[PDB]
């Protein structure tokens, strides 16, 4: 189980594609009729720097806490954001919590195996995830 | 720390593909597992594209003065496009680092090339425990002009696996000894020609056996 490397992407194929997240949809505002379906992350166990996300996304974001704590006992998730699904809460923008960039492609690989849909190695800063 | 690759430098192997060369020099930083390859199109709406392989750092850990040369293809390309290309190196601590990109490379057609020679591959000397040589010859007709060295695809038989390049250059050179192998194992080899603008077709796939340990 290789780390991605930076702008590496699983599955190796486009984010709104069918073996990936699936399509884009409608864009959640405050007046959205959406807006109550929009769920609270309230895993202690997951810092945030937001806790609003779509249902499959706490899932998963659920697990792969769980997993870096796994991978590394002390260590906490964390998540730094939740045209893209961000909008529509389907997408997180995540880090460690000691802040080891060096972690980042472990994450990203972590991401995978906590099942999201579609991880994204974006930057140095953050790695990207997304649900169908 | 980590050190990262040198760029890779690009020739075009086909209209659809080419091969990437590059080097690790040596470094006291952590060392290497794999490399990961990436391309961009030079254009419209365009990102970096992973191809699938994990290249192996593979032994020794140096195989000159200076680093430790590697030799990949990429195949798959659209033809008739501008694309640069870099490596990645993962790292022992599964950390990774990404080469400077190449110079913008267009991916020519062939009908502007001329054909390259063909070697005539022999059979595989069987050398060592640890090592295998090629030897080959070229037609009498043969432009060595043309020529800049050999690219040589190895790999266990009957592996699935994508196969092992190496490249070795000048024109003149006639045999190659591929370093180090696995004992007792039999490899298939097959070897082109190439220059910067192409590469000719293969010779015939010869297979030869590293040595027995008596």
């Amino acid at each position: 189980l290789y780390p991605l490397v930076l702008k590496q992407t699983i599955p190796n194929l486009s984010e709104y594609t069918n073996s990936a997240s699936g399509p884009l949809e409608g864009v959640i505002r405050r007046d959205s009729p959406k807006f109550k379906d929009l769920v609270p992350n309230y895993n202690r166990d997951i810092l945030f720097r937001d806790r609003l996300m779509s249902k499959r996304c706490k899932e998963k974001l659920n697990v792969l806490a769980y997993s870096v704590m796994n991978e590394w006992p002390g260590i906490r998730l964390l998540v730094t954001e939740s045209e893209s699904l961000h909008y529509e809460g389907r997408a997180v923008t995540i880090a460690t919590s000691d802040r080891d960039q060096s972690k980042y492609g472990m994450l990203a690989r972590l991401a995978v195996e906590a099942g999201f849909d579609w991880v994204s190695y974006v930057s140095r800063r953050h790695i990207y995830c997304s649900v169908k | 720390s980590t050190y990262p690759p040198t760029p890779p430098n690009v020739t075009r192997l086909s209209d659809e593909s080419v091969m990437l060369r590059w080097m690790v020099p040596r470094n006291d930083g952590l060392p290497i597992v794999i490399f990961k390859v990436q391309y961009r199109m030079v254009g419209k709406r365009k990102n970096w594209q992973t191809t699938n392989d994990n290249i192996p750092y593979g032994k020794p850990k140096w195989n000159s003065e200076l680093g430790k040369s590697f030799t990949a293809s990429v195949t798959d390309l659209k033809p008739q496009h501008t694309y640069r290309f870099r490596i990645l190196a993962v790292y022992s601590n599964n950390d990774n680092k990404e080469s400077n990109t190449s110079a913008k490379f267009y991916l020519q057609p062939g009908a502007a090339l001329d054909p390259m020679p063909v070697p005539e591959l022999l059979e595989i000397e069987e050398y060592s425990e640890t090592a295998v040589v090629l030897h080959w010859s070229l037609a009498s007709d043969a432009d060595e002009h043309l020529i800049t060295g050999y690219y040589a695809y190895y790999r266990p038989s009957s592996s699935a696996g994508e196969y092992f390049k190496a490249t070795i250059e000048g024109a003149h050179a006639r045999s190659f000894k591929i370093a180090p192998l696995e004992t007792a194992t039999m490899y298939e080899f097959k070897l082109q020609s190439f220059s910067a603008a192409s590469a000719s077709e293969f010779s015939a796939l010869k297979q030869g056996r590293t040595q027995r340990p008596k």
